[PDB]
RNA sequence: GCGGCUUAAUUGGAAAACCUCACCCGGG
RNA sequence: GUUGCUACCCCUCCCUACGGGGAGGGGGGCACACUAGGGGGACUGCCGGCGUAAGCCGGAGGAAGGAGGGGGCCACGGCAGGUC
RNA sequence: CGUAAACCCCGCCCCAGUAGGGAUCGAGGGCUGCAACUCGCCCUCGUGAACGUGGAAUCCCUAGUAACCGCGUGUCACCAACG
């Protein structure tokens, strides 16, 4: 029911890795299914910095922007 | 092992076709047969040839 | 100094080998 | 108890009375740490005792030791052994040490040796090089 | 005047202050009372030899004493 | 392979362990709970990390260690290498001596390399470069 | 008693791969191995 | 969500729909069922990681001394197996005159844990975990060029990167606090961890994470 | 009961105190206050009982590694120093030999050390003294560390 | 270490007191 | 198993909470370790997925898993490359 | 040659150009060699400079690796801050 220890961060499940991106390819676009909070069933694609696996739970400070170029 | 070069696959096909009945879908028997049957003075190339003959035996049983 | 040619530059006194460090590469074997 | 003496004058120097005796005597311009430890062990004073709490007679003994270490230590422990003018073994403290050091360089200069000419030119007198580090961004002579 | 380098009026103050703490260090004592850490070491070790403190964590430099 | 029985009956087991350049030969016999590396007791070992590293298998095997004497001969490799070699030898010797699978399971889930050893050794210095730099 | 394989003696000679030091410092290793039994 | 199976030594703790994952086995005991104590003093049993993503990468597997041999770096995500206390020890080998001095780092961490326990009354492992949770950044900025000017743009931080950033910030804050002053490194690390656990804004880690998160919120 | 069954620090301290109090042949020489224990040491030793502490250390090392001799002992008490210019990288310096040799000769006069063709080995009196001091330390050590009872007084 | 400056010479290229040595002064 | 290893023994010295222990010499042995020559072992081999198939990803097992790790051997022709 | 250093343990120092730093310089004692001043190396006592972490810029490095630590050795009568 509650996952995120913080208050301003919702949780997000890594369901699918989309692919690398960004200058030098240090960003990875990833399918994140929203956990607890508004848009509780939404599925986004987000840019995550650092190594990521399937099943990783990340903290979302915001859940509006999809926003993936990093040209 | 990433990719088998030309001489590996060539020796593989010639030993598999000269003696089609002395190879099945196991690696140990394949290694024994290739050591018995070919002048293979290198353990690594012998092992690669045995594995590649194993894969041909797999695909030849799969095709039928 | 050396053995096959007197050079004196890279004298070499390892063990008992007297060579100029360039003669040795040609005669090494 | 007895309040520590903040300033203790031994051998014409206001040594700190809050520091240990051996590490306070080293502030004198002829006494180092080795010489101070030797003086303390020879005179029976604890080298790690507070100088400001020492007694007055021990202070006089320490002052006399700094002034006349050549009576106590061996010849090989003194900063002027086999004296180049008098021939005696001496340990010079402060101003007499500085004058003794100065009057060797002056003798080199008024003979115009290689070392004397280097001292006149203000360059390094021991075998070194000047296409290099060379020129000091500091002060060479500190004695 | 235990520890001749330190005044008794400061030593008794450190003695009463240390029992109010949960864990004390010679650095903390030196910072709180404006004294050298080497003097804070002897100040804490005198209380440990008294029995007011128990050493619970040693190391080069820093020591940890618990009041009991 | 690394454990060889020596006498049986009064069961004695000689185990081997390696790490980098440290080699440890351990003799385990049915005695008290003592254990000695190089003639020194375990609880007098001066280097604390090496002592704890050696005594982790004993901590994992609680009362089985209290029935056998362990005499260890460790040579070469530095202090942590010797500690790891002695630890490997002690764990292998304990498992071989008591013939226990529960203890081996505990040792592998604690540290899988305890009974498997360390393959990686070092890497040489090539010419024209400050160190190996690999 | 039997043939004891005593440790072999190595002979390393490291030389510079250049008649004058022009270029990357390339080093040539020359080995002479002597095995001993008894 | 997965279709690639899973390595053994991993554990799944399915709640509702979410597959929470832990790479390290918490449940470990001696042959007699006794617990294993960190440094022989602190237990690994009551420690709870409050972050679901961070639960996957904090190896709370019981070990007497946190000393893995440097064998978990070959594989990607191998750092999830390294014990968190040993990660703290490994992030103390700087600057360059302290590289390889794992015994010194271990002694520093042991003294800091004792100081933490005697100043807070809490488990030192629990306080360190809470410091990591309060220090880990949940946002980051990444370089971007619009034609010659390298701008910034907000991105998310994977839980491994959050853990690495929090650990590096704690250790570098302790080192900076200890450099060139009478305060010892053990006491600096102790106060840094306690301030991080309390979420006090004085601490280096909390300041660093707040600065990074405000920069990310500015350059979304 | 044995040298290896007690901690080296406590054993060396007890041996140094015993040699200072009861062994009168071990006496510092007249050049003791003016020297350091080696070539390139920066300061002299601080502890005034350093001669007796060194003798206790030499006796423990002579028990453990019996037939060494003076040069091997010098390598044993070597250190890391700055040989030559002080801005060069550090090297290893052997400790001074006169101190070690005079201490060994003093111990031989006291009857705890004897010479062979391979080095100075402890006599039976020296071994008895070291083991007696070790047992005396171990009796109090066991009272605080009950785990060590199996090494000294097995059930 | 190279460049430059200075120099009788500070040598010529791109582990130095003799020797090395190839440079300068003086001589065989 | 002329060297190197010490489980197993005995002789001595020392300690002894009295059970026993430690150190040295000798014997015995090649057990362990080590030394050196030859051989085996790993081959995408198995499984799940993908792909016409070259082959790629995950997992087990495995001393060692993707050319296992380090290095050598330096193609044709160049650098009016550096070295009388 | 050979009981390596870092390392561990204990005691002293306590934020200061200092018990940090070891340049420069003074007195003296040795080593190699035919010879040590120009122009060698080692040791003792004394003397205690710059320096408080370094601009623009820039180098190397993916695991027993980086980094730290010492040891052997090449050159070598002596001398290594170099390989
Ligand atoms: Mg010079
Ligand atoms: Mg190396
Ligand atoms: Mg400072
Ligand atoms: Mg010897
Ligand atoms: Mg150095
Ligand atoms: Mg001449
Ligand atoms: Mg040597
Ligand atoms: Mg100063
Ligand atoms: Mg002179
Ligand atoms: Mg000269
Ligand atoms: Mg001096
Ligand atoms: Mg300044
Ligand atoms: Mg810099
Ligand atoms: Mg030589
Ligand atoms: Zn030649």
């Amino acid at each position: 029911v509650k996952f995120s220890p913080y208050e301003d961060a919702v949780a997000g499940l890594v369901v699918q890795i989309l692919g690398r991106t960004g200058v030098a390819g240090e960003v990875t676009q990833v399918k994140i299914r929203v956990l607890e909070g508004r848009d509780k069933g939404r599925v986004l694609t987000r840019n995550v910095k650092g190594p990521v696996r399937l099943g990783d739970i990340v903290m979302l400070r915001e859940t509006e922007r999809e926003a993936r170029r990093i040209t | 092992g990433r990719v088998k070069p030309k001489f590996i696959k060539s020796l593989a096909e010639k030993l598999l076709e000269a003696y089609p009945d002395r190879f099945t879908e196991s690696f140990k028997e394949n290694k024994k047969a290739v050591a018995e049957l070919a002048d293979i003075p290198s353990k690594t190339v012998r092992n690669k040839v045995a594995g590649y003959i194993t894969r041909l035996v797999k695909r030849q049983k799969a095709k039928e | 100094r050396c053995l096959r040619c007197g050079t004196r530059e890279a004298v070499i006194r390892k063990y008992g080998l007297y060579l100029c460090r360039r003669c040795f590469r040609e005669v090494a074997p | 108890a007895q309040e520590i003496r903040a300033i203790v004058r031994i051998g014409d120097t206001d040594l700190d009375g809050n520091k240990t005796v051996a590490y306070a005597l080293a502030k004198i311009r002829g006494i180092g740490i080795a010489t101070a430890y030797a003086i303390c062990r020879k005179l029976g004073i604890d080298p790690h005792a507070t100088l400001g709490l020492l007694p007055e007679d021990q202070i006089n003994k320490l002052d006399w030791a700094v002034r006349n270490l050549h009576e106590l230590a061996p010849a090989w422990f003194l900063n002027r052994r086999k004296d180049p003018e008098t021939g005696r073994d001496l340990h010079l403290i402060g101003s007499e040490l500085v004058l003794a050091a100065k009057r060797d360089v002056d003798l080199m200069k008024k003979l115009k040796s290689w070392k004397g000419i280097r001292h006149s030119l203000g360059l390094k007198v021991r075998g070194q090089r000047t296409v290099t580090t060379g020129r000091f961004g500091a002060t060479a002579g500190v004695t | 005047r235990t520890i001749q380098t330190l005044d008794e009026k400061v030593f008794q103050t450190i003695a009463k202050e240390v029992q109010s703490l949960k864990a004390v260090t010679p650095y903390e004592i030196a910072t709180k009372y404006g004294i050298k850490m080497s003097l804070a070491f002897k100040v804490l070790r005198a209380l440990r030899d008294r029995g007011d403190l128990v050493l619970v964590a040693k190391g080069h430099r820093t020591e940890v004493y618990v009041p009991k | 392979p690394w454990v060889s029985i020596l006498q049986e009956n009064p069961r004695v087991i000689i185990s081997v362990g390696k790490k980098k350049t440290a080699v440890a030969r351990a003799i385990i016999k049915p005695g008290m709970g003592r254990v000695r590396i190089n003639g020194y007791p375990l609880e007098l070992w001066p280097i604390e990390m090496a002592r704890v590293k050696m005594q982790e298998p004993l901590i994992l095997a609680g009362d089985l260690a209290k029935k056998v004497d362990i005499e260890v001969n460790v040579r070469g490799g530095g202090y942590m290498g010797q500690a790891i070699a002695t630890r490997i030898a002690i764990a292998r010797g304990l498992v071989a001596y008591f013939q226990s699978e529960e203890l081996k399971k505990l040792y592998e889930e604690y540290d899988p390399y305890m009974l498997k050893g360390d393959p990686r050794r070092t890497e040489p210095k090539k010419p024209g470069i400050k160190h190996a730099r690999s | 008693r039997g043939p004891i394989p005593l440790p072999t003696k190595r002979l390393m000679v490291t030389v510079r791969r250049a008649p004058s030091g022009q270029g990357y410092h390339t080093f040539d290793h020359w080995e002479l191995r002597i095995s001993k039994r008894l | 969500i997965f279709g690639e199976q899973l390595p053994k030594t991993s554990r799944v703790e399915y709640i509702g729909d979410v597959p929470i994952i832990e790479e390290c086995p918490r449940e470990l005991k001696t042959l007699d069922g006794n617990p294993i104590l960190l440094f022989g003093k602190w237990s690994f049993e009551d420690v709870v990681v409050r972050d679901p993503g961070l639960r996957r990468y904090i190896c709370l597997k019981p070990v007497v001394l946190p000393h893995t041999e440097g064998r978990y770096q070959k594989r990607r995500f191998g750092k999830a197996h390294i014990p968190i206390v040993e990660r703290l020890v490994n992030l103390l080998m700087r600057p360059g005159r302290n590289t390889g001095k794992k015994h010194k780092a271990y002694n520093i961490v042991k003294r800091a844990f004792e100081i933490i326990y005697y100043k807070t009354g809490r488990n030192p492992i629990q306080v360190f975990i809470d410091a990591i949770i309060n220090t880990a950044p949940r946002e980051e900025i990444t370089r971007i060029i619009m034609g010659g000017i390298a701008y910034s743009v907000s991105v998310d931080v994977s839980p491994q990167r959050r853990l690495d950033l929090s650990l590096r910030w704690i250790t570098e804050g302790a080192r900076q606090c200890s450099f060139n002053n009478p305060k010892p490194i053990e006491e600096c690390l102790a106060d840094e961890i306690m301030a991080a656990a309390a979420n006090d804004p004085k601490s280096y880690a909390v300041r660093k994470r707040e600065e990074l998160e405000r920069i990310a919120a500015a350059s979304r | 009961t044995s040298v290896k069954d007690v901690p080296a620090d406590l054993l060396i301290a007890e041996l140094a105190k015993y040699i200072k109090d009861n062994v009168p042949q071990v006496k510092p020489p007249v050049w003791a206050p003016f020297v350091k224990t080696g070539a390139n040491k920066e300061r002299p030793p601080m502890s005034e009982d350093w001669w007796y502490i060194r003798a206790a250390s030499i006796m423990r090392k002579l028990y453990i590694y019996g037939p060494v001799g003076v040069g091997s002992l010098r390598t044993a008490y070597g250190y890391r120093a700055k040989i030559g210019d002080k801005t060069r990288p550090e090297r290893t310096r052997k400790a001074g030999g006169a101190i070690i040799r005079k201490i060994l000769q003093q111990l031989e006069h006291a009857g705890f050390v004897t010479k062979t063709k391979r080095g100075r080995v402890l006599t039976p009196e020296g071994k008895s003294l070291v083991d007696r001091v070790a047992a005396r330390i171990a009796k109090e050590l066991v009272k605080q560390r009950p785990e060590l009872a199996k090494y000294v007084a097995p059930p």
